[PDB]
């Protein structure tokens, strides 16, 4: 149904930093996500969905 | 992604000239075109597929 | 604030002819070549009704 | 017993892959830095493929 | 194995941090935060899900 | 039958593999004397003399000698070994004294060498100090870098070029040669 | 206020060079077939 809260996790991908072993120290690690709902769900039929 | 016209039957690429110092292949595939959104920019207002 | 802002963001936001001569050539060229294949037609229809004639 | 003449159309169909073309010598994988990614013309020069 | 393969020093397993700051926009959601691993800790890049 | 002030065969490099990749001559620099009177040229040969005496000493002064110029290979006593001086390292912790002090009952909170002089803690007079080497395991010996490139391949004069026994023609002058083989090699 | 700021988005959302080169294509193909067409008279006349 509609109306679903949801509690995703989002693993990191990019290659660089995958699987990087930080040593101490003090970072400022941020990351830019998109809001755009016809990019982050996928249909089945193909509908537009924005 | 180089584009292909629609019904059209050949796609004519060129690269000019660079040094081809550890090339190891090519790989491809063609996409149409409402199934691919541009990552050069933030959301565009094209992509309508879902 | 958020209309302000609207705009930076959505800001930047995102014909050809070929000789009429020579089409006009090449669909000269078609056009003969329908009447030939029309021409060879009728040759090849009129071919079967003699030999069916014959049979008659 | 009442068939009629008939005309084959073969046609075959693969999905997710793409489609290789090493640049090595025989196509093969022996390396990761491949055969031709080392040969002298290709190293030392520009050329310009199309 | 008994002697240096963990330690005593009662310290955190896994680790929360909240976001220092963000934006979200129309269809952008930027989030930083102030990864800090502290001294006498390699922790890893792989583990780090949002 | 060459000039006797040949113009010097400039080296390029090929930054990746690490190795010269061919010669040219220089064909940048160059004096448009054609329109100079006889007085003239005799200064610009003196000149171009001049620079083809540098070059043959500055090779000599600085440059490995070697029986093949341009090898595909360099051996790992001639090229420059990045050599660090060992690194030290304070242990922090005791492994004693915390594993005797947290059996009691006490909670705490905040081959290289076994070097144990006498951050820190109270309950123990006892430090460690780690000596590790900081080098590699064993040398480099691919490719040149830059700092050597520009010193193992200064310009070479080359006197009288083509003259008697192919075999001696500087073949590394092409830039599709090939050592090994002893041939010019390429798909193209 | 969420609906707002979504039709915002929902609102938000909406050179015959190639065409020539596919038509010549295609004639080509064509004309290959009616040079075929010779050899099926040809056979016509043998019985």
């Amino acid at each position: 149904g509609r109306y679903v809260p949801f509690h995703i996790q989002v693993p990191q991908k990019f290659f660089a930093i995958k699987n990087l072993l930080l040593l101490p120290g003090s970072y400022t690690y941020e990351w830019n996500f998109r809001k755009d709902v016809n990019m982050i769900l996928q249909s089945s039929l193909g509908n537009d969905l924005r | 992604l180089y584009p292909i016209p629609a019904k059209a039957t050949n796609v004519p690429i060129s690269i000019p000239s660079r040094n081809w110092a550890a090339f190891r292949g090519w790989s491809f595939t063609r996409l149409k075109t409402k199934e691919t959104p541009s990552l050069g920019s933030g959301f565009d207002p094209y992509f309508v597929y879902s | 604030a958020a209309a302000a802002m609207t705009a930076t963001r959505l800001a930047s936001s995102y014909s050809s002819i070929i000789a009429e001569e020579k089409l006009l050539a090449l669909l000269a060229e078609l056009e003969a070549l329908s009447r030939q294949l029309a021409a060879l037609t009728q040759q090849v229809s009129e071919l079967r009704e003699q030999q069916q004639q014959q049979n008659k | 017993q009442t068939a009629v003449p008939s005309v084959t159309q073969k046609k075959f169909l693969c999905d997710r892959v793409m489609w290789r073309i090493p640049f090595s010598s025989n196509f093969m994988s022996m390396g990761a830095l491949t055969d031709l990614g080392q040969n002298m013309l290709y190293a030392n020069s520009a050329h310009a493929l199309d | 194995p008994t002697h240096d393969v963990t330690t005593d020093r009662s310290q955190r397993l896994t680790l929360r941090f909240v976001p220092v700051d963000r934006e979200a926009t129309t269809y952008l959601y930027k989030a930083r935060f102030t990864l800090a691993v502290g001294d006498n800790r390699v922790l890893d890049m792989a583990s780090t899900y949002f | 039958m060459s000039k006797e002030i040949p113009t010097p065969y400039m080296w390029s490099y090929q930054p990746q593999m690490g190795l010269a990749a061919g010669a040219s001559q220089d064909y940048s620099t160059r004096m448009n004397w054609l329109s100079a009177g006889p007085s003239m040229i005799s200064r610009v040969n003196g000149v171009r003399s001049h620079r083809n005496q540098i070059l043959l000493e500055q090779a000599a002064v600085t440059s490995t000698p070697r029986a093949k110029l341009n090898p595909r290979n360099w051996p790992s006593t001639l090229v420059y070994q990045e050599i660090p001086g060992p690194t030290t390292v304070l242990l922090p912790r005791d492994a004693l004294a915390e594993v005797r002090m947290t059996n009691s009952g006490v909670q705490l909170a905040g081959s290289s060498i076994g070097l144990r002089p006498d951050g820190r803690s109270s309950f123990t007079p006892n430090q460690a100090y780690l000596t590790l080497q900081s080098s590699s395991s064993e040398p480099r010996s691919g490719g040149i870098g830059t700092l050597q490139f520009v010193e193992e391949f200064v310009p070479s004069v080359y006197f009288n070029p083509f003259s008697g026994s192919p075999g001696l023609y500087p073949d590394e002058f092409i830039p599709n040669f090939d050592a090994v083989r002893e041939a010019v090699d390429g798909y193209d």
